[PDB]
DNA sequence: CATGTGGGAAA
DNA sequence: ACACAAAATATCCAGATTGGGGACACGGTGATAAA
């Protein structure tokens, strides 16, 4: 259940963070080819910097730091401590979960 | 008498010389020590981009230039790299290899660049790390439009410390040709170093005078020390029990040590007495390298 | 008085010694202890290797000797290796054959060298890994395109570690006709080697002299030693009771062990008190060797 | 006081001995367990052949002996093998005739020969393996071409696992006549034996000296041990559940390199129950061999 | 402890509502049918949640980490379970700091 | 028990300075409730007013000062020896832990 | 010695009071209530005011005690004596 | 897709 | 030296903003032999 919410944390950080710098959404996007070419490879490029960065610093400190990034994306209301408690001490197969969703958009 | 072996350190003083990143918009420098503590350290390739730099400021030919051009960081590389290259090819370097053209760039050199006569390794602040930053600036914007930078006015930090640290380093002496002409500009440089840091804008930091202690002997790359002072800067401690039976008790001669800085102490006696055994003569630490280094060569 | 058993541990400093290989572009280091950390190591065949070098140092002929040529790894061979050689043979390597020509090369000497004299193991770090790393590196592209490498100006790591480490080694007396004369030249190496890494323009240090816990009975081949010490260094707690009892008890003799650097620990009047019994009286590990090989040897 | 048995273990080392192959190269540490871990074990053979061997290190005759010869592995058949050789052959040695030579080498000894005597087991690691390993070869090509090797050079892997490993052992008291000299030096040697693994010229480690416990009693072959050491060798619970209630009796037990152990208390309460009074594993066979023995 | 882990996320949520409700006299009650004030309800919301967030990001050790958070932050009420729960904190703090943070930047608006 | 004094003692100090200005044994305040609005806006100015006052000064000599002073803990008849014997590493702690009784304490 | 400052002042304490049954509990407790006059007076004192087993050896070593951490002592006769009452 | 709670201590 | 008392009320920050750009390795190699 975890995997999804991952998912969608990713895909929210991505187009939150396109659209608060660069002002794009989806529907102009649709308007012109031009602005398909350019909000995609925008996309491209903060996506790839992304797992670039993150690829590395594989501990429990390192990747809970740069976790603290992305601002916490649509955590939402904590209705579950699960997730605060045994994620954390798990440590592990949350990285690889975050670097598969951050592969599957390009 | 064909080898060469010392450590430099430097004095105190706020020392920020950035070199990590972060989007945390602090720039975190580099700590590798683990004894509950970090420490801060400067990588050598800094250090010997300052010693090619020195080389460049005395007339001394070269192949390799840093250029000042397009984004990407690049290098002006000029002719071929070859071994008889009077200053910067020669002393160290290498001439790499993707194609090597056609039957071996026409038989001419070898593009196996094994030796890097000047050795070095990284500093260790050997003072702890604290967890100070320095609230110092904040950026801000244009007003008239004109080449606009970025749109807002952000805010950012950014950490200094207050440390002192030391370096390690060795070369072997075997070639006497072109070396002595040019192991002299070495020597000179080494004495004087400037540089070594991202912006000297800000916490410009120099490291040239402190106490050395060189060590000269024909063991064949042999050293007791252990490249490391105390936090004042007495590491001669270990030195006492081996200056004394320099005669006799089976150790160490008295032709066994070189002075530095560190001789200026308060205490006198026993500098008398060392002066019998080691050449702890020398004040200035630019002195030495004008001496030690002539019995080290050939002249 | 027919083995000689020996391990030596070093000074502390960082080390790099690039091994492995990463397309993350981290060169990763080896691993192979599990106590819930991880350990670095050094393959046995590199200090083989730098011990074939400085049997090169000193004149001593050989048959092997490596050479600088197109990327295939490659060794010159120059004559045929023979047990009755002088330096490299005779005291390891083995004489592989395929064909192994005709009558065994009309009956020269015997294409099955039994092994080498000496036996060593791998050394082991004993002190835990940390996952620090340096971001040490930027490499630029060229300029006029003259001898131009790889297009792009990427980015990479590295890490290293502030450790000290130590490995075991150990011998047997057969030969006694010739094999004094290089069994000197092998000890005085030990006591001195330089190298075991990849990387010495950046991260040197040199590990010879620490400390000695020497050997020699006719018992054919028995350890009381774990081959291992402690962080502060000394081992002597739980072979201190060992030690004593030289006459009595049933326990290892006096002239049983051997003295090293740790003698030179603080307190006297215990090691006064072991002086009666056993020879921990050299306190420079060259000065050990230089007497010890007389001692196991014919003279 | 006619059946002896014992279990050895050592110190922690890293490991060799590799008998498999593989396709791609890496040599490969032999695998028995299917239970969710792995284990590393050596055949009897290597240290048989290695107490052999060591037996002629000592002054003692011998019928068999390895010559190092042709690619093809051989041993020396020497001379016709006699019950009343002095020193391996009596001690142990089957041997197996298909001709039966003539008229069953003149109707003398015996044909067939029973080893007997020395018995032996598996060796466990008692440490679970790891898949850590290290690419180490990278071999050279002639540059003379004088007795050239293969062609390439390549890149290989292979393993270590930092282990100690403990195997049992047992030996019956039938003869007395020549055997106590010959057992000594048995007793002797496999206090301390080296080797038992082809690669020494790398992964150097010896497994003589270590915790010991050996027991005499006239069982007919029945023991209590489960023949099993702990992971951190402080395997004693089996005689706090055995040693308080003394159902072994009290001279039921032996002492090694445990002993040692600062705990001193119940080693006092011990001490008037059983004789494990030695702190030495070389000495402890050098007097309970004589209790073993009829003298 | 998931026990304090509820504390965590229950007090930040707390002490943001309340310094809202008191520094711009401002309730939720008021949601129904006046959707400007749902915007600047948001707009203070986003100030006042990111300039917490940035202060508390801003630097990382045991006595700042510590006494800011003791000083600027007012806790729940609770009986007894605060010697226990802060005695635990004092050996370890990074993992409440890292708490601490995902339960404050957990009070971002949507959209 | 350590932490528990400081409870204690902060807890008591409290009341007893409310029982000081305002009459005390809160149980008559009963149904009236009023009476509960004004007795917990004086225990609020209370503690916010002490909060204040140890919040401003909190280095060192200044902050022991003050707290000794101004605060009346328990008796402790014996077991006050080692409160006072590790004073340095207590005080540098029992500031947050003062600080964070004080906050506990609001309506 | 901390415990040393806690008995010295409470032996004085009870020394004032015994210088000069519900009844006797109220008696005892409004009495150590009116010692406490006493003590703000001497917790008014800045540096320079108002200066059992042995008498020789305090005077010999106790005197140099006095001197150097007098800003401790400030701490012994405000933290012990409230603690009573 | 969102807010909640009390009361004592000593020769 | 007797006794008496050891302070009282209001308030404890306000607003604007939290990095920008270019780039994340190049080449050569994967074991021979006896049962």
């Amino acid at each position: 259940e975890y995997a999804e919410i991952v998912y969608k944390i990713a895909q929210g950080f991505v187009l939150s963070k396109l659209s608060s710098k660069h002002d794009l959404q989806w529907s102009k996007c649709k308007g012109n080819p031009k602005l398909e070419r350019e909000y995609n490879d925008k996309k491209e490029k903060v996506v790839n910097e992304a797992f670039l960065a993150i690829r590395s610093r594989t501990e429990k400190q390192a990747f809970i730091d740069y976790f603290v990034s992305t601002l916490y994306p649509h955590v939402r209301q904590d209705e579950f401590v699960d997730f605060a408690q045994k994620l954390f001490q798990d440590t592990d197969e949350i990285r690889s979960l975050t670097l598969l969703a951050l592969s599957s958009q390009y | 008498n064909l080898n060469l072996f010392a450590t430099i350190l430097t004095y105190p003083a706020p020392a920020s010389n950035y070199r990590g990143e972060s989007e945390e918009n602090r720039s975190v420098i580099q700590k590798i020590l683990k004894d509950g503590q970090k420490y801060a350290i400067i990588s050598p390739e800094s250090m010997r981009n300052a010693l090619r730099e020195m080389l460049i400021e005395l007339g001394q030919p070269n192949n390799r230039t840093r250029l000042h051009s397009e984004d990407q960081l690049a290098v002006e590389f000029k002719e071929y790299p070859n071994p008889d290259k009077f200053a910067d090819d020669f002393l160290f370097g290498y001439m790499v290899a993707q194609t090597n053209d056609a039957k071996e760039m026409k038989k001419l050199n070898r593009p196996a660049k094994r030796d890097s006569i000047f050795r070095c390794n990284m500093a260790v602040a050997v003072n702890p790390y604290k967890y100070d930053t320095v609230f110092y600036q904040s950026p801000l914007n244009a007003g008239d439009s004109a080449w606009k930078n970025s749109t807002s006015s952000a805010l950012l930090h950014r950490e200094v410390t207050h440390t002192a640290f030391q370096y390690p380093f060795a070369l072997a002496g075997k070639d006497c040709a072109a070396k002595p002409e040019w192991v002299k500009a070495l020597l000179q440089a080494i004495a004087e170093l400037n540089g070594v840091a991202g912006g000297h804008a800000r916490a410009y930091y120099e490291f040239a005078p402190r106490s050395v202690v060189a060590r000269l002997t024909p063991k064949l790359v042999a050293g007791y020390q252990t490249y490391g002072f105390d936090a004042e800067g007495n590491w001669l401690e270990l030195s006492r029990l081996t200056a004394t039976d320099s005669d006799n008790l089976d150790l160490p001669a008295n032709e066994f040590w070189l002075g530095g800085e560190l001789v200026r102490k308060m205490d006198q006696e026993q500098k008398a007495q060392l002066e019998a055994m080691g050449a702890h003569l020398y004040a200035n630490p630019e002195k030495l390298f004008a001496d030690l280094a002539d019995s080290f060569l050939g002249v």
